[PDB]
């Protein structure tokens, strides 16, 4: 309910605070169905679902330089279009569901 | 100038929740510090036509 | 009787000597508690949280788990530093009472004091060796 | 709650008071789920009549 | 003494098996429990006189 | 009701799919994705999740 | 081409053990090849690993003032893997006599 | 390391309430019945 700032047609339906233990099973589902979709090999994105938080917003990298500076490269995605196609799935979901 | 760390922020840290630095922080230098024979690489050097 | 009670507290000091190690905290997925991170231990899951009971008949100790606060339950403050790795610690509201808890707090804290920083043994260690062997200990956080 | 003289076995209320059955109650689904075991005995037999 | 030898090369190799482990401190250790049994033990006898 | 590519004449395409039953029978088995392994049967869902 | 994902660093088993002095003959044929394959490497600290691997050596012909706290003119250079314990000799020559 | 609720006062109940079947009935629900371990402990008298 807090984190990442998405559009959320789904709301009413009840579900519980996800922690990060939670949004692993989530996030690891979500990235088994590209690898079933698109049959990819290799990673694919599910490393973020074995360590860490997986309710990543923003991905980014840097490095620390040692006279006290830091070079973030944040790096979102550009256009996105399964989830433009996902959320109007999801804005009919609750039209009919 | 020297770089001492590289970092992936799945959230930029301003705004993370509870910080979760990534674990290649933990590692003594800024990455996979594989090992290499000096007296091998010299061996390259100065031959190799 | 004294001498016997001193010697019976002295075995129940040193019994609790220990120190609290954090098991793994997984949600609670059902409707009892729903969604507060309880600790997955098998027959002490039901002995640990009274407040995650079942009440369907007003009984004498189910009167009293009415008014058991739901949200005094499970982890309240994991602070963990590195992503991907072990916490530090945890601060969860389990069925452990003050008395036994404050003496493993104790025995924690002992061993606090006899600790010192990977700057200090590699100091302590290069001395008691009088700099005939120096060491390096890497610089880099660990937590 | 059951009492004892033959007086019909209330339940709780929200704000802990035990109100009779035969009436009309506003189970939420979460409570329905916890007292299934008392909800098909007590106040659901309450119902087919 | 060997004619050409370091004397600060020769004890870094003699003394190297010795602090490779935490043996050193198992002295250490022994004492913070020769001082916590005798306190409990010199507060266990005064508090019986 | 919803039976995803019923319709479909072209190749294997993507091995997924959600075949709802018709609402006479249970449509049940599609809706325990994430949260629910092990701990539920197969004739209900979980609605926490 | 992979830096900063994986960096190539100089064996700890080829440098010179800092108890061992310069007149060692085999000690500084270690030391010798650890400067020709010192730029090869892209340990960003191979400046210090390879300058404080002599100064390891000659630590009583040569006697010098490392002026990092901690690190003494003996201390092994796999220790120096820090910016912060380049010591200020070696960024400033002027501080060597 | 412990890994257990750092207790070590455990409610336990010596004289057990009665399991009566026949006469007055209705008077004592034990937990047990609807198959779960009660969390405190039922007894005519629970001691510490």
């Amino acid at each position: 309910d807090a984190g990442f700032l998405v559009p959320r047609p789904l709301d009413a339906l009840r579900q519980f605070d996800v922690t990060s233990a939670a949004a692993a099973e989530i996030m690891h589902a979500v990235n088994d169905a590209f690898k079933t979709a698109f049959d990819l090999d290799g990673a694919l994105l599910d490393g973020l679902a074995l360590y860490g938080d997986p309710r990543i917003a923003d991905l980014s990298a840097a490095y620390l330089q040692y006279g006290g500076n830091v070079v973030r490269e944040h790096v979102p995605p550009g256009p996105s279009h399964i989830h433009r196609a996902l959320q109007q799935v999801e804005s009919t979901f609750m039209a009919e569901m | 100038d020297v770089i001492t760390n590289v970092l992936v922020a799945r959230v930029d840290p301003a705004q993370r929740g509870d910080a979760a630095v990534d674990i290649r922080a933990t590692h003594a230098t800024f990455a996979a510090a594989l090992p290499v024979d000096p007296a091998a690489i010299v061996v390259a050097m100065l031959c190799g036509q | 009787l004294r001498s016997n009670v001193l010697l019976m507290l002295l075995q129940f000091t040193l019994s609790n000597l220990k120190i609290n190690k954090s098991s793994t905290f997984t949600s609670d997925v059902t409707t009892i508690t729903s969604g507060r991170m309880i600790r997955a231990f098998p027959e002490l899951l039901a002995l640990a949280y009274p407040g995650r009971a079942v009440l369907p008949t007003q009984t004498k100790n189910a009167q009293f788990l009415s008014t058991a606060i739901a949200d005094r339950i499970g982890r309240l403050d994991r602070a963990n530093l590195i992503g991907g790795e072990v916490s530090a610690m945890v601060e969860c509201m389990e069925l452990c009472d003050a008395l036994t808890l404050h003496i493993r707090e104790t025995y924690i804290m002992l061993l606090r004091s006899m600790h010192q920083d990977p700057t200090q043994i590699v100091q302590i260690v290069n001395e008691c060796a009088n700099n005939l062997l120096n060491s390096t200990i890497p610089i880099s956080l660990r937590p | 709650v059951p009492r004892p003289n033959g007086l019909e076995p209330q339940l709780i209320d929200d704000g802990n008071v035990p109100r009779d059955i035969a009436g009309d109650w506003v189970y939420p689904s979460d409570v329905l789920q916890v007292s299934v075991a008392v909800f098909r005995d007590y106040v659901w037999p309450m119902v087919k009549a | 003494t060997e004619t050409n030898l370091i004397p600060s090369h020769h004890y870094g190799k003699a003394f190297a098996p010795l602090f490779a482990s935490n043996a050193m401190f198992t002295r250490n250790q022994r004492a913070v429990i020769t001082r916590e049994a005798f306190v409990c033990a010199r507060s266990a006898v005064a508090q019986c006189q | 009701v919803c039976m995803t590519n019923w319709a479909s004449l072209g190749d294997e395409g993507r091995g997924l799919e959600v075949r709802l039953p018709p609402p006479t029978d249970s449509s049940v088995h599609a809706y325990k994705t994430v949260l629910s392994r092990g701990y539920i049967d197969n004739a209900q869902f979980n609605p926490l999740a | 081409a992979y830096n900063g994902l994986v960096t190539t660093v100089l064996s700890e088993d080829a440098f010179p053990d800092s108890s061992q002095s310069i007149t060692h003959l085999p000690s500084m044929w270690k030391c010798l090849f650890l400067t020709l394959a010192g730029p090869m490497t892209s340990d960003p600290h191979s400046p210090v690993k390879v300058f404080m691997a002599l100064a390891n050596l000659l630590a009583q012909p040569e006697p010098i003032a490392i002026g990092v706290p901690g690190m003494h003119q003996t201390t092994p250079a796999s220790q120096f893997s820090h910016p912060g314990v380049w010591p200020p000799g070696f960024l400033n020559p002027q501080l060597i006599n | 390391e412990d890994t257990g609720l750092c207790t070590s006062f455990m409610l336990l109940d010596n004289i057990p309430s009665a399991h009566l079947t026949k006469e007055l009935i209705g008077f004592t629900w034990f937990m047990q019945m609807y198959q779960m371990t009660p969390p405190l402990p039922e007894g005519a008298v629970n001691r510490i």
